[PDB]
């Protein structure tokens, strides 16, 4: 009664008519690597770090946005997929300058816990690396835009939830920045909450700015009372 | 794959399937599980009852010698609900092999 | 294919060029029988083109006959439109804008007669604004007829007639895809969508649209006016019709001509009119597609007929319908870089393979040409090109590598010796 | 040929003769 | 060194220019390798007798 | 390749080559090292407290080999042995001198040894 | 070029001629209602026309007309090409340089301008009226290294007569935006003749 069976890696699983690959292949316990996809936001296609390899068809699809039809064999781990996820994450390390000693996300970043486990080994480039320039927003968000893997996860969020529509995409070709065309500072509530979003260290917090790396701390859960919702 | 990856060897993995097949055959009062470590070693999961008994069968026979006791040890695991573990480890001088014998327990 | 031609008579699918530019009764050819066509059931037109089965001029396969009798069979709540590229993206195409320049009276019919098949509502066209003068005149051509009462809202004789709303772009490639054009018809920035939403006939302006091309909707009325049994004339049992080629880059008088399929390139290039460079001993290094196909050397190309699937027999086919060649002085390695230096400027830039993946080549291509650090690179640079295929959304990536993919094929040494030419030089 | 002056082109015959539009809403 | 570089650090010429040579030198000096589960044993001949590791 | 008393170099006109990237701290088996950064006035980061305990240090050669900016370096002088354990704990500004007392020793070893690793 | 504005004309000010508010009635008339919300492509460009290059207060103005937050404009003007954000000259000229246009040696119709016109590429003439660029994919490659001026194009050119096309323009004379030499329409020549005919006595597929 309204569900499909589809074999993920040779194992049957039920899925409502209209869940994507990624929401199926999560049900059996795998992460297709993720960059532009995020639950609470919307979805677009511009990372290209999830390429699942469908069974018996020469093209390679993308497991973010595309439905799942009567059962494919959704083949995560083969010699075809592993030919892509290694071939994208050597691209987005083309320009990503040689920070990590001092990029304040240097203990969680996702150009780090992907690109050891999944993807490449060493580099062949050998010369290059645009460096654009930063600006400022407010006395919270600190902005070095030299990095920006350009998921566009900070942008779909402004026009989304916190309704302030400002941030934009300015340019064409190898060069497009993100931050605002004019000089407008961007300030509101919940918009100090961006710096969970951005998967690499473009947007990092001001007061905390340089104090400690995040392997040393101690997570002791708590509750915030200044106000109603807690 | 060859250059940096450890080359495997099959023969060692065929026999230690057999010779361990049937020590679940001739002492089923005791042995509750057996398997083959991908590196060609065996692990015999044995109830705590047979300890003196099973070894004694492993102590002498013409098909399994296992005279040399090398390493007794332990591991202690919470959330196993029977805490500790033993692992006996025995070398059979004639037949060139290692077969380890795991037996659980508690404190009391 | 018959006699290995592809001839040109005064019997062709295009009426006139130097005769009458302005309006009128369509003195002879056009606007002839209408009320009889439209008054018969619409699906009579559908599949009646199958007698021809036009592959389409949009630079691809997928015969135009299917997609219109394809979905957009039903209708429910929301109107359907027509978006017909007038744009040219490919360098040296030039086929377009000659249709519009001296004879606009054809296509406004081409939609009206065409749009009835879609069951559509309105008519949009689109034109690169970079043509200011010629594109400006269509409105007159619209008015000079439409004002007479030839179109809309019943015109003529049916209860169904609707007008055509011109628009314009600026720095577009956008015709580089459908599902981009229908986005920048709207006024967003133009980043083409993902291809399978709901492919291009579900997700649309507000509501299903179909993206046609120029001579796909231009030649439809005259092929539904007569058709046949002459609809299939030249070309084998697969591809059939007579399209336009526009020769460029070495010839006596590079100019358009109507030529049917299966024409060999050795008589066609030489003809219309001369071969003015060396018809041979000029080495004839040729490009079948405009930008979408790599080189062919002096080999079977010259006997290879221009039929589509005949070209897939070679390492690359071409749907673009254009020709650029070379003789002697033009250094190919020098002359292919400014085909790549072009790609880097026309790309959207969403996807990680396209952006940041084309420059990796374009930054190195100025090593080879200049002549510079050692081989074994060539072996890599091939893999890069092999590494962008299923990885990009639009075809611009799949149309990004082929020139370089097919340069490493067909010419080995010209590079190998030049890296020496600077190697010995360094010494 | 007329560098400026898209006017009557856009606003003369087009303005009166582009019916209705209904175009609906989309309030939103 | 072993070549594959997930288990070996790179040189000081390589970690100091290209990109991939931090993220495998800067995650290799905080957490370690990732070495699959499962038990071993081994032995050698040390000058006075055997030596184990279990 | 000998190991011994510690130092902190500086380039030509001096930058205190250490950037406080908190590594030579995190590979240390014995856990001698102790580092506290905090942004220096211009905005380039440097240290404040840097303390190698000289009793705990087990002389690995793990803190010579993790520093990417190539600061901290085990000297080749066995000058040691003072009479009070209140002492051997080092601060920052004991080290630098102890590493500017000879840089004619150090700066000429690495350029023998750095071609191997 | 850079895509940030150093607060040039935040209030320039700027406004549309009251002759233009009667056309914007017609443009929006095109689209359906409630989605209207972007006519921006003509409307933002019409504003370029009234002025000749649009300052930042032009980008802010249309937002007050179109009620879209004016980062949904500054974006669209930085994507396309035709719009000129910075100031320009009286004639903004193009030299098509691409594979076909290279094969016929567009460099011919390019430099020998520096020896004539006496300015570099990408630089406006010291006064106003001239600047120089090059672009790709416009019009025809069937012609010679064709050239664009502003609203027109000169097909089938050569270094000899383009000396005139600039120099007669410096005088204020406008020399016929067409392929001045060879064939006027870019004709096949080789089957141009054809003897046009009515469509073969219709009544064909009447069935
Ligand atoms: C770089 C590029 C440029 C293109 N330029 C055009 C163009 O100028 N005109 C056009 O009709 N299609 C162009 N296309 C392809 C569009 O996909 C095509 O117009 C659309 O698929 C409509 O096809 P159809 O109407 O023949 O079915 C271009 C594609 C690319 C990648
Ligand atoms: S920012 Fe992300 S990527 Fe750039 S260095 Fe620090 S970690 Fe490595
Ligand atoms: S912040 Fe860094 S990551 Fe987040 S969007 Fe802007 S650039 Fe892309
Ligand atoms: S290639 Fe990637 S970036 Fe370039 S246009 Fe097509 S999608 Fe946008
Ligand atoms: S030397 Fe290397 S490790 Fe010791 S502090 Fe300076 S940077 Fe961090
Ligand atoms: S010297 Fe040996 S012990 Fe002292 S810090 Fe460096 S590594 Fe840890
Ligand atoms: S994660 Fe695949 S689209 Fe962003
Ligand atoms: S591309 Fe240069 S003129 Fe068409």
């Amino acid at each position: 009664s309204n569900l499909i069976e589809v074999f993920v890696d040779g194992q049957s699983v039920m899925v409502e008519p209209g869940t994507t690959v990624l929401q199926a292949c999560e049900k059996v316990g795998m992460q297709i690597p993720r960059f532009c996809y995020h639950e609470r936001l919307s979805v677009a296609g511009n990372c290209r770090m999830c390429l699942v390899e469908i069974e018996k068809a020469p093209k390679v699809v993308a497991a973010c946005a595309m439905p799942v039809m009567k059962g494919w064999n959704i083949l995560t781990n083969s010699e075809k997929t592993k030919k892509a996820r290694e071939g994208v994450m050597e691209f987005l390390l083309a320009n990503h300058p040689l920070d990590c000693p001092i990029c304040d996300q240097g203990g969680e970043c996702d150009l780090q816990d992907q690109s050891m486990m999944f993807g490449s080994d060493r580099s062949r480039f050998l010369e290059g690396k645009r460096a654009v320039e930063d600006k400022n927003i407010g006395p919270l968000v600190k902005t070095i835009m030299t990095r920006c893997i350009q998921c566009t996860r900070c942008i779909r969020f402004a026009s989304e939830i916190a309704g302030v529509d400002d941030l934009g995409t300015t340019g064409r070709g190898n060069d497009m920045q993100v931050g605002t065309y004019i000089e407008k500072m961007f300030m509101s509530e919940l918009s100090g909450n961006i710096i969970d979003i951005c998967p690499v260290g473009a947007l990092t917090s001001k007061p905390y700015a340089f104090t400690a790396r995040p392997w040393e701390t101690r997570k002791t859960e708590s509750i915030d009372v200044m106000d109603a919702v807690g | 794959t060859r250059p940096t990856v450890r080359p495997r060897n099959d023969v060692a993995h065929k026999q230690l399937s057999a010779f361990g097949e049937y020590v679940a055959e001739i002492l089923p009062k005791y042995v509750q599980q057996v398997q083959v470590s991908c590196f060609n070693e065996l692990e015999i999961c044995i109830h705590p009852d047979g300890v003196i008994p099973v070894l004694t069968f492993l102590r002498d026979h013409s098909n399994a010698q296992f005279k040399s006791l090398a390493d007794l040890t332990a591991v202690d695991i919470p959330t196993r609900q029977n805490r500790f573990e033993i692992v006996y480890n025995l070398l059979s001088l004639r037949f060139n092999s290692r077969i380890r014998v795991k037996t659980y327990t508690d404190e009391l | 294919f018959g006699s290995l031609k592809d001839e040109d008579r005064i019997f062709t699918n295009l009426y006139g060029r130097h005769d009458w530019r302005l309006k009128g009764a369509q003195s002879r050819g056009d606007w002839y029988k209408t009320k009889e066509i439209l008054l018969k059931g619409p699906d009579w037109i559908l599949g009646e083109v199958k007698t021809s089965g036009l592959r389409g001029r949009g630079g691809a396969g997928f015969p135009t006959g299917l997609k219109w009798s394809f979905m957009n069979k039903p209708s429910d709540g929301r109107p359907k439109y027509l978006v017909v590229n007038a744009d040219e993206g490919e360098p040296g195409t030039c086929k377009d804008r000659e249709i519009i320049r001296h004879d606009p009276h054809k296509l406004v019919e081409g939609c009206l007669v065409g749009g009835r098949a879609m069951g559509a509502r309105a008519a949009y066209i689109y034109i690169r604004g970079e043509f200011y003068n010629e594109a400006s005149n269509l409105q007159v051509a619209i008015r000079e007829a439409y004002e007479a009462g030839l179109i809309g809202k019943n015109a003529c004789g049916s209860g169904y007639d609707f007008d055509v709303f011109v628009v314009r772009g600026a720095g577009a490639y956008i015709c580089g895809e459908e599902t981009a054009l229908i986005e920048s018809i709207e006024g967003k920035q133009g980043k083409p969508r993902l291809k399978p939403p709901f492919p291009a006939d579900v997700g649309v302006f507000g509501c299903p649209t179909t993206v046609a091309n120029v001579e796909t909707v231009a030649v439809s009325p005259t092929i539904c006016r007569r058709g046949g049994a002459w609809f299939a004339s030249f070309g084998r049992e697969r591809n059939s019709g007579t399209k336009l080629f526009n020769i460029s880059g070495h010839v006596n008088n590079p100019c358009t001509v109507e030529e049917e399929m299966s024409v060999p390139l050795k008589e066609l290039i030489e003809k219309h009119a001369g071969g003015v460079t060396g018809g041979w001993d000029n080495l004839l290094a040729v490009i079948p597609g405009g930008s979408s196909t790599p080189l062919i050397p002096k080999s079977v190309c010259e006997t290879v007929l221009m039929d589509f699937d005949a070209l897939i027999q070679a390492q690359t086919g071409l749907g673009t319908a254009a020709v650029i060649v070379m003789d002697r002085s033009t250094d190919i390695v020098k002359a292919i870089a400014r085909l790549i230096e072009f790609y880097k400027h026309e790309s959207c830039g969403q996807c990680t393979p396209c952006r940041e993946g084309v420059d990796w080549m374009n930054k190195v291509m100025a090593r080879f040409v200049r002549g510079d650090a050692r081989p074994a690179e060539i072996d890599s640079l091939w893999e890069i090109s092999k590494q962008i295929e299923g990885h990009t959304i639009c075809a611009l990536g799949d149309g990004a590598a082929w020139p370089v993919q097919g340069l490493i094929r067909h010419f080995r040494p010209e590079l190998e010796e030049r890296m020496q030419q600077f190697a010995q030089q360094h010494q | 040929y007329s560098t400026y002056t898209f006017l009557d082109l856009n606003l003369d015959l087009s303005k009166f003769r582009m019916p209705q539009p209904s175009s609906g809403r989309e309030s939103p | 060194k072993v070549d594959d570089a997930k288990v070996s650090p790179p040189k000081r010429a390589e970690m100091k220019t290209s990109m991939e040579s931090l993220i495998h030198h800067f995650k290799l000096y905080t957490e370690g390798y990732q070495v699959p589960p499962g038990a071993t044993y081994t032995a050698i001949e040390a000058p006075k007798g055997e030596f184990g590791v279990y | 390749r000998f190991r011994g008393e510690h130092a902190l170099r500086r380039y030509p006109s001096g930058e205190e080559r250490c950037i406080a990237c908190k590594l030579c701290e995190a590979v240390c088996p014995a856990q001698a090292i102790t580092i506290e950064a905090e942004p220096r006035a211009d905005g380039s980061r440097r240290t404040t407290r840097y303390d190698i305990d000289m009793t705990k240090c087990i002389y690995c050669g793990f803190c010579q080999e993790a520093c990417p900016v190539d600061a901290i370096v085990e000297g080749p002088n066995f000058e040691f042995s003072t009479e009070t354990h209140e002492e051997l704990l080092y601060n920052k500004e004991k080290l630098l001198n102890n590493g500017d007392k000879w840089e004619a020793e150090i700066a000429a070893n690495i350029q023998a040894d750095y071609l191997y690793r | 070029v850079h895509r940030d504005t150093p607060e040039n004309n935040p209030e320039t000010p700027f406004d549309f001629t009251p002759e233009n508010y009667k056309r914007i009635e017609a443009i929006v008339k095109n689209y359906p209602e409630g989605h209207k919300a972007a006519a921006v492509l003509p409307v933002l460009d019409l504003a370029q026309r009234q002025n000749g290059w649009l300052p930042i207060s032009a980008m802010n103005k249309v937002a007050e007309i179109l009620q879209v937050p004016p980062m949904r404009v500054y974006e669209v003007a930085t994507f396309y090409t035709m719009y000129n954000r910075k100031p320009v000259g009286k004639y903004h000229i193009q030299v098509c340089t691409t594979t076909p246009c290279m094969l016929r040696n567009s460099d011919s119709i390019l430099e020998a301008i520096q020896k004539k016109l006496g300015i570099k590429v990408g630089e406006t003439t010291p006064d106003k009226l001239f600047t120089l660029i090059e672009v790709e994919c416009l019009g025809a490659c069937v012609n010679a290294p064709m050239v664009q001026i502003n609203d027109n194009y000169y097909e089938d050119l050569t270094p000899k007569d383009i000396e005139e096309i600039i120099d007669e323009l410096k005088a204020g004379k406008i020399p016929k935006p067409g392929p001045r030499s060879g064939r006027f329409s870019c004709e096949p020549a080789g089957g141009l003749t054809s003897l046009t005919e009515p469509p073969k006595g219709p009544g064909f597929g009447v069935q």
